[PDB]
């Protein structure tokens, strides 16, 4: 099957954003555990940004691995021109869910540092950020699983309507 | 070093156009083709990262603060961040040179296009001297139009 192209680059798009989310989770509990300085806080914004370039640039190979995998398919007779296009347009949708789901973490993770900034102080409001963004970040994780899903669900069925159209 | 000229020449180019918004006419090294279509790969890949992730891009840039040119070794240092894990593809790659190209527009916003030369050198000798033998397995810039290519 050629749906596994699809599969597989949903299920990579999927794991670079959780371990984007678990790698600014643990960077802020890191911080949170921690004395901060000037330069010590410098250093996590660096982290930061690398993980954030780490996970668009993870996502944006994933997909570009699985439209060569799918050209392939095309060039060795396993799959017609439609059925490539349905391929193909698929592979975006997961791109552009992967992508938001990238700049929404990114986006979280300047309000969390806000909070590490501003309220921090007391153990208890530390513990509230935590969990505050642990909760905010598996729920862009989730939002991303569940639309990757439909997008190969989006793929099934458009690959069932051209099997459905014969030859006219 | 033909690589390290050839990788400056085209970071170079790229992170110019993005600035100042002009190409440059000049005509290039002794690569000339592979050079010139791995700016068009740029261009395409290079300009999409930056729109698709302009969120998470201008989220980053204020929070590193690129100010004057002793600012510029931070991109650098979270290039070294990102391939902490071992991993090298080009998708990183690309990305990272978007950045570059991210933080070369904001530096001639705030009058500091003295550091956009400087920025395109740091990110191509981390590129180069860290990851000389990967490129040369990769074959260069011509792997990196080919994996760019649809």
């Amino acid at each position: 099957d050629a749906k596994k192209v699809a599969k597989k680059a949903a299920i990579q798009a999927a794991r670079r954003i959780t371990e984007l989310a678990q790698v600014l989770v643990e960077l802020l509990k890191e911080a949170l555990k921690l004395d901060l300085t000037q330069e010590m806080r410098k250093k996590l914004i660096e982290r930061y940004a690398a993980a954030i370039i780490r996970a668009i640039g993870d996502i944006n190979n994933a997909i570009y691995q699985a439209k060569q995998e799918a050209e392939k398919l095309k060039k060795a007779g396993l799959v017609d021109s439609d059925q490539l296009d349905a391929l193909l347009r698929a592979l975006d949708e997961l791109q552009k869910v992967a992508s938001k789901a990238a700049n929404q973490l990114g986006r979280l993770f300047e309000e969390a540092l806000k909070r590490l900034d501003k309220d921090n102080g007391g153990e208890e409001e530390k513990d509230r950020t935590a969990k505050w963004f642990e909760f905010e970040a598996r729920a862009i994780e989730i939002a991303l699983r569940l639309a990757a899903i439909g997008d190969v669900f989006d793929l099934e069925k458009e690959w069932r309507k051209l099997k459905s159209r014969g030859k006219l | 070093d033909e690589l390290y000229r050839q990788s400056l020449e085209i970071i170079s180019r790229y992170l110019r156009e993005q600035a100042t918004g002009a190409k440059d006419t000049k005509p290039m090294g002794r690569s000339g083709a592979t050079s010139r279509k791995a700016l068009e790969t740029l261009r395409r890949v290079g300009d999409g990262v930056q729109r698709n992730h302009e969120t998470a891009f201008q989220g980053m840039l204020r929070k590193l603060d690129i100010k004057n040119e002793d600012d510029v070794k931070s991109l650098s240092r979270v290039m070294i961040h990102v391939f902490s894990d071992g991993v090298t593809n080009w998708g990183r790659i690309v990305t990272l040179i978007s950045f570059g190209a991210f933080v070369a527009k904001h530096l001639k916003t705030i009058n500091q296009e003295s550091c956009i030369e400087p920025l395109a050198e740091s990110i191509t000798d981390v590129l180069v001297r860290t990851k000389r033998d990967w490129l040369v397995k990769q074959r260069g810039w011509d792997g990196f139009v080919e994996f760019f290519h649809v």
